[PDB]
C-alpha cells in the first residue's frame, strides 16, 4: 500500500552480465558487438542500444 | 519561436548560451533532436539524484545516450494547512518529447 | 633557379608507393550529419586540411 | 497523391519451408548503423567469444 509506479521491462537476471546483457538503466545494453573500428569506444554509446 | 535544432553539431557556446538565454528570458520553445536518452521515472520521495544542465545538453556529444530522469510526483501528499507560504517557486526546464 | 631545379628533381625521383596506414571507421551514430555526408567509410587518422 | 512507403512482408507467397523470419528483423536492421566489413566481423567476433 503506497507504491508510486510499477513498470515492466527486460529481466535483470536472464540476460545476466554473463551474456553481455546489462540493463542497469532500462535498455539492453551490450558492450561487445558493433564496437567501433580503428578507435576506442565512447564511455557511453546509443549504438550501445 | 518554436525553434527546433537537428544537427546540434557545429553550434559552439555563444550561440548555445544565447538560445538558453532566449528560452528563459523571451519565452522561446527550442528543441533538441539528436539527443537520444534513456529516462527513468523516479518517485518524489527523495529527490532527483543525477542532475544535468543546459551548458552541457548542447555541449554533449552525438551518439551518446545520456540519462535523464523525470519525476512522477503524483504520490506526494499535501502541504500542511498551517505553513509558511512560498514565494516564487520553481518549474522545470526540460521535458521529453514523446511518452 | 637552382631551387626550381631541385624541387623538380625530387619530383622526378619519388618513388614512394603508398600503403593503407591507418583506418578509422566511425559510427554514423557518432558523426554530425555533414561530416557524415562527406565521409565515405574509412579514413586515415591523419587527415589533412581542406 | 503522395505515395506511401510501407513494408511488404512476404505473405504473398503463402509458404512453409520458404518464408521464415517476420518483418521484425526489418525494424531491427533499420536501427543499426551501417556496418563496414571489419565492423561486421568485429560484431560477429564479439558474439563468438
Amino acid at each position: 500500500y503506497g507504491a508510486a509506479v510499477v513498470n515492466i521491462d527486460l529481466n535483470r537476471d536472464f540476460f545476466d552480465t554473463a551474456t553481455g546483457i546489462d540493463l542497469t538503466k532500462g535498455i539492453p545494453l551490450v558492450q561487445d558487438l558493433l564496437v567501433p573500428i580503428g578507435v576506442t569506444a565512447g564511455a557511453e554509446q546509443s549504438a550501445e542500444y | 519561436v518554436h525553434m527546433t535544432i537537428n544537427e546540434r553539431a557545429g553550434m559552439s557556446k555563444l550561440v548555445a548560451d544565447n538560445i538558453i538565454a532566449s528560452v528563459i528570458k523571451s519565452n522561446w520553445v527550442v528543441d533538441i533532436h539528436d539527443i537520444e536518452y534513456t529516462a527513468e521515472v523516479m518517485t518524489p520521495s527523495e529527490g532527483y539524484t543525477q542532475h544535468v544542465d543546459a551548458e552541457s545538453i548542447m555541449t554533449a556529444p552525438k551518439g551518446k545516450l545520456f540519462h535523464l530522469q523525470f519525476m512522477d510526483g503524483l504520490l506526494r501528499p499535501e502541504p500542511s494547512a498551517f505553513d509558511p507560504p512560498a514565494s516564487g517557486e520553481d518549474m522545470r526546464l526540460i521535458y521529453p518529447l514523446q511518452p | 633557379v637552382s631551387g626550381l631545379l631541385m624541387v623538380l628533381f625530387k619530383v622526378m625521383t619519388d618513388n614512394r608507393l603508398v600503403i593503407v596506414g591507418e583506418t578509422t571507421t566511425p559510427m554514423s551514430n557518432t558523426l554530425s550529419t555533414v561530416v557524415n555526408n562527406v565521409l565515405r567509410t574509412t579514413y586515415h587518422n591523419n587527415v589533412g586540411v581542406n | 497523391r503522395y505515395h506511401e512507403s510501407v513494408l511488404e512482408i512476404a505473405d504473398i507467397f503463402d509458404q512453409a519451408d520458404f518464408i521464415q523470419t517476420s518483418d521484425a528483423v526489418r525494424q531491427l536492421r533499420a536501427l543499426m548503423p551501417t556496418l563496414s566489413t571489419s565492423q561486421i566481423r568485429h560484431a560477429i567476433e564479439r558474439i563468438a567469444q
